[PDB]
């Protein structure tokens, strides 16, 4: 992604976790993301 | 009438005088690979479980 200064970025992520706590490294700096993910249609998934 | 050809028919006797004497002729309507136009189908629903898929 292209950065400018004191701005914001939007990303798309995939997880199987209902309570997803993850770190995102943008360039050489890490940021913690806290996510409450909801069910789509049940366990099992249709993508690898 | 020794002046004609006839299909090598198993329903007609062979000429007694001549041996295995025979000719060959090309025939119309040969078998060939073509395309036939027709149709198609569809699908269903789905519930999940631990390492299990259930389809109705």
């Amino acid at each position: 992604i292209e950065v400018e200064g004191n701005s914001q970025l939007q990303i798309s992520f995939s997880t199987a976790l209902a309570s997803a706590e993850f770190r995102v490294q943008v360039c050489s700096t890490q940021v913690h993301c806290a996510a409450e993910c909801h069910p789509p249609k049940d366990h099992i998934v249709n993508y690898p | 009438n020794h002046k004609k050809w006839q299909y090598n028919s198993p329903l007609v006797p062979r000429n007694a005088e001549l041996g295995d004497r025979k000719g060959k002729i090309h025939i119309p309507f040969p078998l060939a690979n073509v395309t036939c136009r027709v149709p198609k189908a569809r699908n269903p629903t789905v519930t999940y479980g631990k390492n299990q898929v259930i389809m109705l």
